[PDB]
């Protein structure tokens, strides 16, 4: 169980780690989370009691290095830094852990909401989509915008996804035109799967870091994405059993964490209700559709 | 975006475009079948896609034999226009190929857009336009070479036959609209307007009556009249 130390926390804010949430007041004594599982990615991120615009926050995996917080009054963030001084650090915690200044990662031994969240999102693989090679962690906000968003704008602060584009000469086979569009089988399993994710786990991964990035940040091209990524797999006649059983899986944990509130800004009635009513795949997403139907039933 | 009255003049501008009508691209009679079911027949259709600024018509037959072995007709005919457009269109020189293509129904955004993807720079857009062209086999020799053909064949027309020597292309649109649009609300009499006098030729190479400017203007008026009228007929005032 690892740990993420703060130097301090000078302005009031709410922290969230994972699905996890809680407000520090401005010079409470906190300094930091710990008791933190090991075997997962993480996110902590952050929204300011004075300026809630700009909600921010880090993923990250203890596994690659010390990462702590420190807020810098400059840039007036909360940052996330390494330690390169094992010693140095292991000594500061130990310190804090004494003190009893820490909140505790406060898992439910029954609950796998967050490995059921993250099955394929590893830090590596974040990187590919959010570049800052310098660090281990990777910095996302709620305005960057996604590399297709650029190009219909600074390049350095953009979400790399896939480019996923129904109307594309690299989703339609010239001669298949009509067959492509109707179906986008040949889409999803030679251009995409085969030839640019190279398996359904990285195509799954980047679909469940599109949906988080939208629940946490309110991210819209995070959004977007998501919402592409289910669209191509529902409106392909031809999917891999065992890729339709992982996608209601992974579905309905996503629908199962929404907050209800945020489910008219975070769903697209036109995606949810052709997925789940018309498309190719309107019969195999059981889980998905019990829990929408009962919980968004106002969407449909 | 959508064309609309306030954009109309537009059409008579320089830059190329067409029109693309494919509401008689897949046409049926349904009948009843020996043991008393419904079935449909297919006859030959056509592709109406027209430059209103020139009046070139380029009639594309749609001969019932594409439709054999075929399941979901009604959504294939979209996708077979959109095919055949985009065929039209390489076929062209680049400085003939058309710089938007104005479809007459929405449904065919999509098929169009997707048989023109290598044609990025050619805007494909819907209109807002109740436009008659449906009424194009109302038209008889038009009718006839669509009926006629055995195999999928294209034919050249002008729409406006010499009329654009005496008028622009503006009053050329226009007098093709009236002409259709009574074609389309009472077929009979609109036939009889046009051909009840006897002594006004159609010249082998046209498709309408050598009517003199004059003879235009009663035509004309007496077309609004059957409009007017049948709209009577229609809603009892
Ligand atoms: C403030 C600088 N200290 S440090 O260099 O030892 C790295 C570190 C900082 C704060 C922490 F909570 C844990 C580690
Ligand atoms: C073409 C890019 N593919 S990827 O394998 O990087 C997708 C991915 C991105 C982020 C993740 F957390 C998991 C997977």
């Amino acid at each position: 169980m690892n740990t993420v130390p703060f130097t301090s926390a000078p302005i009031e804010v709410t922290i969230g780690i994972d699905q996890y949430s809680f407000n520090v007041k401005e010079n409470q004594p906190f300094h930091g989370i710990k008791d933190i599982p090991i075997g997962h990615v993480h996110v902590i991120h952050f929204q300011h009691a004075d300026n809630s615009s700009m909600r921010y926050g880090y993923w990250f995996d203890c596994r690659m290095g010390n990462f702590y917080i420190q807020y810098d009054p400059k840039d007036g963030l909360y940052k996330m830094m390494e330690e390169r001084d094992g010693a140095k650090f292991e000594n500061i915690v130990h310190n804090f852990k004494e003190r009893q200044m820490m909140v505790s990662y406060p898992k439910i031994d029954e609950d796998d909401t967050w490995y059921n969240l993250t099955e394929f999102v590893q830090m590596d693989k974040i990187r590919k989509i959010v570049r800052k090679d310098e660090n281990q962690f990777s910095y996302v906000d709620s305005s960057m915008t996604t590399v297709q968003e650029n190009e219909l704008s600074d390049p350095a602060h953009s979400l790399n996804y896939t480019v996923i584009n129904f109307k594309s000469r690299e989703a339609i086979r010239p001669g298949h035109e009509m067959e492509d569009f109707l179906d986008k089988s040949y889409y999803l399993n030679t251009v995409m799967l085969q030839g640019i994710f190279k398996n359904s786990s990285n195509y799954f991964g980047e679909l469940q870091f599109a949906f988080l990035n939208a629940m946490f940040f309110g991210n819209y091209g995070s959004s977007l994405q998501w919402h592409a990524m289910i669209e191509l797999i529902c409106s392909s006649a031809t999917v891999p059993k065992h890729m339709l059983d992982k996608l209601d899986e992974i579905l309905y944990y996503q629908i199962k964490t929404l907050p209800e509130q945020y489910s008219d800004i975070l769903l697209n009635e036109r995606v949810w209700n052709i997925c789940l009513y018309s498309s190719f795949q309107k019969n195999s997403l059981h889980n998905t559709e019990k829990i929408m139907e009962n919980k968004y039933p106002e969407l449909l | 975006g959508a064309m609309n009255s306030s954009n109309y003049a537009e059409l008579f501008n320089n830059d190329i475009k067409l029109f693309v009508d494919d509401t008689n691209v897949y046409r049926v009679t349904v009948h009843k079948t020996f043991e008393g079911n419904v079935a449909t027949k297919a006859i030959n259709g056509c592709i109406f896609t027209l430059n209103p600024k020139t009046g070139h018509l380029f009639l594309k037959i749609i001969h019932t034999s594409v439709w054999a072995g075929q399941k979901r007709l009604s959504q294939l005919a979209k996708w077979k226009t959109a095919e055949e457009v985009s065929a039209l269109v390489r076929s062209l020189p680049k400085e003939e190929q058309p710089k938007q293509i104005i479809v007459t129904r929405k449904a065919m955004l999509d098929p169009l857009e997707v048989h023109m993807l290598d044609f990025p720079n050619i805007a494909i857009r819907p209109t807002e336009l109740r436009l008659p062209f449906s009424a194009a086999m109302s038209i008889d020799k038009l009718s006839d070479v669509v009926m006629k053909a055995t195999e999928p064949q294209m034919v050249l027309f002008n729409i406006y036959d010499d009329w654009l020597d005496r008028i622009s292309s503006y009053t050329a649109f226009s007098r093709l609209t009236l002409l259709l649009r009574a074609l389309k609300t009472n077929e009979e009499s609109a036939k009889m307007i046009l051909l009840s006098d006897p002594t006004i030729t159609i010249k082998s190479y046209h498709l309408w009556p050598s009517f003199t400017d004059e003879q235009w203007i009663t035509i004309e008026s007496q077309m609004r009249d059957l409009i007017l009228t049948e709209y009577g007929r229609k809603y009892n005032v």
